[PDB]
Parts: structure tokens; sequence; C-alpha cells
């Protein structure tokens, strides 16, 4: 498939319908999954990564993702996700932090996947999705917490480890 | 693609054909193109086919129609003529006609809505026939005469049935005095809206 990049800017990108790979990178440190951002697949073998300094705060205002089966999104701070809307399509959500919360909320449908390093006094709480995984290590103090809000469709796969 | 088809868009010709199809895989959805013709002063007909809606199933590719649009020249016109007599369709979302020269609608497939309107001639209409070739035709919603309404519709209207059944969720004429339904597989109206109707004739096999 072909490889796209997304900007500082707006975006209106589409795929070839086939193994296409979205990169929703940094660009000076700047995020480029940003505002009115329009992303579109085509055929099943869709990618999006997602990989910021900054802490994920929500999906940006007039996102829309379609067509794309697998979100990959990775913080250098906390992760606060929904993806129960503008998203469709999507069969396997993914995210990851090193040492700070995480609270996510997938749409049914959705495989979450929540792997967490370090996570000391920090709280992962995740709700919703089809199958539900979290992997938890150095853990402390923090809580985890499952479908406290929303139930997953599948199976629940809770791990946490602690030093 | 599952990516939606965009635009067409004619102007003019003796004769319009816009023919889409859809080739979306089996667990897809589809939504197909919005059609626009507008015919000028030498288009007797226009005929505008899609591929019928479906559900998107597991073995069933999903499409949603595109709206038609059809405009004949002398549509806003007090005195001109007007030259769209025959319109054909096969699956539609959102379809309208608008012609004083219009006398057949031919129908087919799977369809939201069809607003008739005839063009804004001031003049008081004496040919008021419209006939409705019907064939395996369903609508989610309304096959409407506009013009019946504040203005003059058809007084007759005929529907002719054929090869295959039809299903016309509702169907509104304001205007309308006898309703035949003619031909060969069964024609079934859910739900006229036809207060003017002196008398109703199945001549239907
Ligand atoms: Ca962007
Ligand atoms: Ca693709
Ligand atoms: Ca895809
Ligand atoms: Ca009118
Ligand atoms: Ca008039
Ligand atoms: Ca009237």
């Amino acid at each position: 498939g072909s490889t796209l990049s997304l900007t500082t800017g707006t975006d209106t990108l589409t795929g070839t319908a086939n193994n296409d790979t979205f990169v929703a990178g940094e660009v000076a440190g700047a995020a480029t999954l940003t505002v009115g951002d329009t992303l579109s697949g085509g055929a099943g073998t869709d990618v999006l990564n997602w990989v910021q300094a900054a802490a994920v705060t929500a999906l940006p205002t007039g996102v829309t993702i379609s067509g794309i089966e697998t979100m990959n999104v990775t913080s250098g701070a906390a992760i606060t996700l929904n993806t129960s809307s503008g998203v469709t399509g999507l069969t396997a959500l993914n995210t990851n932090t090193s040492g700070a919360a995480q609270t996510v909320t997938a749409g049914a449908g959705q495989n979450l996947t929540a792997t967490t390093a370090a996570q000391a006094a920090n709280n992962v709480a995740v709700d919703g999705g089809a199958n539900v995984t979290v992997a938890s290590t150095g853990v402390t103090s923090g809580t985890t917490t499952v479908g406290a809000n929303s139930a997953a469709s599948g199976t629940v796969s809770v791990s946490v480890a602690n030093s | 693609s599952t990516t939606t088809t965009g635009a067409i868009a004619v102007t003019g010709g003796t004769a319009v054909t816009v023919a889409q199809t859809a080739g979306n895989a089996v667990n897809t959805t589809l939504t197909q193109a919005d059609v626009t013709v507008t015919g000028n002063s030498s288009t007797t007909a226009v005929t505008v086919t899609q591929t019928a809606a479906a559900t998107a199933g597991a073995t069933v590719a999903g499409r949603v129609n595109g709206a038609v649009t059809i405009t004949d020249s002398a549509a806003a016109s007090a005195t001109t003529a007007g030259k769209i007599a025959t319109v054909t369709l096969g699956s539609f979302g959102a379809a309208t006609i608008d012609s004083s020269a219009l006398t057949t609608v031919n129908l087919s497939g799977t369809g939201t809505s069809l607003g008739i309107g005839r063009g804004a001639l001031t003049a008081t209409p004496t040919a008021n026939t419209l006939t409705l070739n019907v064939n395996g035709l369903t609508t989610t919603g309304a096959i409407t005469d506009s013009e019946a309404a504040a203005d003059d519709g058809f007084t007759t209207i005929n529907i002719a049935g054929s090869t295959a059944s039809s299903t016309i969720a509702s169907l509104v004429a304001a205007d309308a005095t006898t309703l035949n339904i003619s031909g060969d597989a069964r024609v079934t109206i859910t739900s006229h809206t036809a207060a003017a109707l002196t008398g109703i004739t199945v001549t239907n096999s």
C-alpha cells in the first residue's frame, strides 16, 4: 500500500484501498492530528499511528477517522480519549502511556488494548469496546478500573505488575 | 470504493442517459452519486439508472442511492413550451422532475421519493394524463404531484405494473380524478392521498 503523513494543518487524506499506513507524528514537536483532520482508508490493511510528546486530551474538533482498522496512540504524558464517535470501521484501538494516567472509552466493535509502563500513583480507567485488554507494569497506588461506565462486548483481560 | 461517487451533472442534448453502477465489497456500504440533468430545448428524454440500494450485510454489498434532479429549460417560464416528455429511473434517492411537457415516468428498482412538478406555465393545461410504468419498483416514501397542490396537476394517473411486483409507500396526487392500475404484475400502493378521486379501476392481471 501507500504511506500518508499528517501535517500541523487540516488534512484530507484518502487511502489506496490497500495496505496503507497513516502517520500522525510530530513536526517541530507540534502535534499533527489536529482540528478538522479527516482520514479515509479503503481496503483492510489500514493503520493510523498517532505519536505525541504532549498528553492526548480528546479527539480534536471535527476530526473524523473512517475505514481505518487499527489505531495506535502513544503519549509522553496522559491519554484521555473517547472513540465511540467520529470513528467508524475501527476493529482495534491500542493506547500507550509510560508514567501517566489513562482514561479511554472505545466504541463496541473495537478491541481496546491499554498498555501502561511505570503506572505508579496514576489511574487507569477504561470503558466500552469489544475485547478489552489492560496491560499495566510498575504499578503501586494506581487503581485499575474497567467498565465502570460501559461494559465490554467481548472479553476483559486485565494484568497488573507491582515492584 | 466505499467513498461516495461525487456529482454527475449534464446540461443539454437530444436525449440524456446517466448510468451509474456500484461494485463495492460484500460488507461495505458505498453511497452512490447525486445526479443533475438540465435539458436544453432539444431534450425529449432523460434516463438515470443506479445500482439497487441494499443494507450492508455479511454477504450483502451495501448501497445508498443518489438524489436525482431533472429540470426542463422552460421550467421557470410562463409561456415557453417545454420539451422533456419521458423520464426513466432505475433506483433513486430523493428524486425531482420539473417539466410541463412530461407525460411518462418509468420506474424501476429502489426509490426514496419522487416529486413531480410541471413547468410554471400560466396557461391552463388540457392534456393531464400521467402514465407511470412500474416494474420491480419499491419506495421508502412518496410519489407526489407537487403541481396539483397550488397549480394544475394531473387529473388522471395510470399505473402499469410490469414483469415484477411494485410497492409505492405513498402516492400523493391532490388533483387526481381517475386512477387506473393496469398490466402484468402486482402494484401495491400502501397509502394514497388523493381527495378528489371519483373512481379507481384495476385492469391488472
Ligand atoms: Ca493535520
Ligand atoms: Ca487502504
Ligand atoms: Ca480500510
Ligand atoms: Ca409549479
Ligand atoms: Ca400555472
Ligand atoms: Ca389544484
